[PDB]
């Protein structure tokens, strides 16, 4: 057993057929020794009395939140969640493996330390997750993130995909990054704990917004266009390259925000950016129409 | 130090046949193994490199493979030419370091040696010694006996044989023997014969002469 | 084309040090590491070490340290190894080999370490019989009492390659080596076609072109 | 120094630094080493030497029998070339013991990734250097 947060236990278990489970000894939180009695989640029943109740922790009806009361009060609260380990291998049930076992997906808009990632799930009722974040694991630094909550929904059988958003402490932007960025998440369904976790350069998870004020001026057009206020500054250094499609070999390339294209009829012009220096993702289009 | 075991130490293969060599590191080199094959009087020639990966220029029949412990260069259809001693090597981690080797002999039909005999030369014998050689040329398989007799007489003592290695293209051997007898006693005698017995003789062959004439 | 062209075979008194190199051509040679490999005779395959040119950095099997040193010259494209204080153990053929997956080793440098002298062949007919074939002939050459190995023998200067035999040395009772290279060739060629053996004994600069003919 | 020349070497050293990438004690330019803008503005001769040592960090490495070793690089590796662009750039700037083969290819992979980092900072440093300086 090991705690998650205050009052918040995580219990390991080797799942397969026929237990043997695990003892948890549960004190009352109380100077008091006697007249206590338990209960077991929203239940009134009475599970035993005394400042101490064993459990043989074996199944999800184990689990929960085991309560002590005295003289018609209630003292205080042990949740109990259980962390299944089946074949020598912890569960990962809850989220939708992405790639191998790729469960968060994070991208960062510029070099500013800040960051966001998502997730993707099948279940809709039940769920928390808590998110906790450093640069580098011995020696950690400070990374906060800010609370996960849904973000989106999506039909398959319905995909609820959830977001967090973190920022490091003190970022260094111009900087050569030494040490990965380590996220982790604990997700929480019903009763059942899974952890996930994610590894990475802010350099390799960039992904500009798209180029802004993207504009046409016709004479075979002059297509014009912005970098994303989003996007690090000074851009005389944090400097963008892009592309420059028509559609209805035809594509352009230049490190300028303008261009000169053929503009057929019934056209549109797209324009996407990308880290001049470094190969990391490029940004979604931008588009006007020819 | 890693330790590569092979086996067997000799292997003697008929032409045409498959053929498989063994070779064991003593602690596991994943697939950082290479082979080799050295011939009479050359350096060792890359033949697989990596367990298993093809060389430019050496011959399909050849491939390899295993990895971690276990290794195995196989001959698909063994030539005559791929006669010699064949090595494996820890390419993994230092020191580097090698088999003991396998060597490859080929199989093909008996073939009686054609005998030669030489004199001593005028030039040697002023010095005051004869060498009387006999030469034994491109016979199959190696066992060879010769005696020498000088007027009818066996000798026994005086002679030496030098054998070459199996030759790449028809799989014979050519042995000498000497005769080195002083000056003087060549000198005192007349006839000078090497006697010569092998598997593909039906009868010993002798080749002789007499001394000076 | 590729060539790693090693020095001469050495004799060396025991005691003493020896130099020996390999000149590399026909790739970059800042781009592989030279290993060095030594081989005694008729025996396996020791690896002693391997030197980086670009930075000169070396790298030696433990049982090698102390008796080799390797060094390069970038500007000849030249690996060098010394080998030092030698002992009866030290002889053997050396190699010198680029990466092992490139497959280019060096031809070998054969080091004999004796107190003995050296000693040069004396190069004696193996005249083809006046008494031979069925139109084969056989002739050759009996180089006898040499020390140290190795001889080079050639016929009619290389141009002779088909048939000959050139059997190992065997080390005589007196410390000194003795061959015969024979070569079988058409009798009828024999009053039209001269046969020479070519025997060359480095350690003793000695260098011997041996016509062989028929006897009177 | 050349600014212009140098903006232009660090952005092929960038292309050479991604040209073979394959599908997947150590000189870091770090907050303090003030290569950021404003960092530049006070005073530049700090980034441009630990960009020098850098590059002398990398063309060693690159030199070493991590790299000239075995398994042996192809003939179409571009660590030649980007070998030769680290010392022309450490040049306009300014005019590591054995590795064990199996660790080879990894630590080829590791010294390449963190290269393509530090080739990107120094090349914004360059070109903003060149624009505003």
């Amino acid at each position: 057993i090991w705690e998650l947060k205050k009052d918040v236990y995580v219990v390991e278990l080797d799942w397969y057929p026929d237990a043997p489970g695990e003892m948890v000894v549960l004190t009352c939180d109380t100077p008091e020794e006697d007249g206590i009695t338990w209960t077991l989640d929203q239940s009134s029943e009475v599970l035993g009395s005394g400042k101490t109740l064993t459990i043989q922790v074996k199944e999800f009806g184990d689990a929960g939140q085991y309560t002590c009361h005295k003289g018609g009060e209630v003292l205080s609260h042990s949740l109990l969640l259980l962390h299944k380990k089946e074949d020598g291998i912890w569960s990962t049930d809850i989220l939708k493996d992405q790639k191998n076992k790729t469960f968060l997906r994070c991208e960062a808009k510029n070099y500013s330390g800040r960051f966001t990632c998502w997730w993707l799930t099948t279940i809709s009722t039940d769920l928390t997750f808590s998110v906790k974040s450093s640069r580098g694991s011995s020696d950690p630094q400070g990374v906060t993130c800010g609370a996960a909550t849904l973000s989106a929904e999506r039909v398959r059988n319905k995909e609820y995909e959830y977001s967090v958003e973190c920022q490091e402490d003190s970022a260094c932007p111009a900087a050569e990054e030494s040490l990965p960025i380590e996220v982790m998440v604990d997700a929480v369904h019903k009763l059942k704990y899974e952890q996930y976790t994610s590894s990475f350069f802010i350099r390799d998870i960039i992904k500009p917004d798209p180029p802004k004020n993207l504009q046409l001026k016709p004479l075979q057009v002059e297509v014009s266009w912005e970098y994303p206020d989003t996007w690090s500054t000074p851009h005389s250094y944090f400097s963008l390259t892009f592309c420059v499609q028509v559609q209805g070999k035809d594509r352009v390339f230049t490190d300028k925000t303008s261009a000169t294209v053929i503009c057929r009829k019934n056209a549109s012009i797209s324009v996407r950016a990308q880290d001049r220096y470094y190969s990391s993702s490029w940004s979604e289009w931008a588009s006007v129409p020819c | 130090d890693i330790v590569m075991t092979q086996s067997p130490a000799t292997l003697s293969v008929t032409p045409g046949d498959r053929v498989s060599l063994s070779c064991r590191a003593s602690q596991s080199i994943s697939d950082y193994l290479h082979w080799y094959r050295q011939k009479s009087h050359e350096s060792p020639r890359l033949l697989i490199k990596y367990a298993s990966q093809s060389i430019s220029g050496i011959p399909s029949r050849f491939s390899g493979s295993g990895s971690g412990s276990d290794f195995t260069l196989s001959i698909n259809s063994v030539e005559p030419e791929d006669v010699g001693v064949y090595y494996c090597q820890n390419g993994h981690s230092f020191p580097f370091t090698f088999g003991s080797g396998t060597k490859l002999e080929i199989k093909r039909t008996v073939a009686a040696p054609s005998v030669f005999i030489f004199p001593p030369s005028d030039e040697q014998l002023k010095s005051g010694t004869a060498s009387v050689v006999c030469l034994l040329n491109n016979f199959y398989p190696r066992e060879a006996k010769v005696q020498w007799k000088v007027d009818n007489a066996l000798q026994s003592g005086n002679s030496q044989e030098s054998v070459t290695e199996q030759d790449s293209k028809d799989s014979t051997y050519s042995l000498s023997s000497t005769l080195t007898l002083s000056k003087a006693d060549y000198e005192k005698h007349k006839v000078y014969a090497c006697e010569v017995t092998h598997q593909g003789l039906s009868s010993p062959v002798t080749k002789s002469f007499n001394r000076g004439e | 084309e590729v060539q790693l062209q090693q020095s001469g075979p050495e004799l060396v008194k025991p005691g003493a040090s020896v130099k020996m190199s390999c000149k590399a051509s026909g790739y970059t040679f800042t781009s592989n590491v030279m290993h060095w490999v030594k081989q005694k005779p008729g025996q396996g395959l020791e690896w002693i070490g391997y030197i980086n040119p670009y930075n000169d950095g070396t790298k030696y099997n433990e049982k090698f340290k102390g008796k080799a040193t390797l060094t390069s010259d970038k500007s000849s494209s030249t690996a060098y190894m010394e080998l030092s204080s030698l002992t009866s153990e030290d002889s053997a053929v050396y190699y010198c080999a680029r990466n092992w997956d490139v497959a280019y080793w060096g031809q070998g440098t054969l080091v004999t370490v004796s107190a003995a002298s050296t000693k040069g062949p004396s190069v004696f007919p193996l005249a083809p019989s006046s008494k031979t074939s069925g139109g084969t002939a056989a002739l050759g050459c009996l180089v006898k009492d040499y020390f140290p190995e190795p001889v080079t023998v050639s016929w009619n200067s290389g141009a002779l390659t088909s048939g000959v035999h050139t059997f190992p040395a065997v080390l005589q009772s007196s410390g000194l080596y003795s061959l015969s290279s024979v070569v079988t060739v058409p009798s009828s060629s024999l009053g039209t076609q001269t046969y020479i053996c070519n025997v060359n004994h480095k350690p003793s600069n000695t260098k011997v072109d041996k016509k062989v003919e028929p006897k009177s | 120094p050349a600014w212009t020349q140098c903006q232009q070497l660090s952005q092929k050293l960038c292309t050479l630094a991604w040209s073979a990438h394959p599908l997947v004690d150590v000189p870091h330019i770090q907050c303090g080493d003030g290569c950021d803008p404003q960092g530049l503005r006070d005073n530049s001769q700090f980034c441009l030497q630990r960009i020098h040592q850098g590059l002398i960090f990398y063309e060693k490495l690159l030199g070493s029998d991590i790299f000239t070793g075995e398994p042996s690089l192809l003939p179409d590796s571009p660590v030649g070339q980007l070998h030769a662009s680290l010392l022309g750039l450490s040049q306009l700037l300014q005019p590591l013991s054995p590795s064990q083969p199996w660790q080879r290819l990894l630590l080829r992979f590791k010294i390449l990734r963190s290269l393509q980092a530090f080739v990107a900072v120094a090349a914004r440093v360059f070109a903003h250097g060149a624009a505003t300086l």
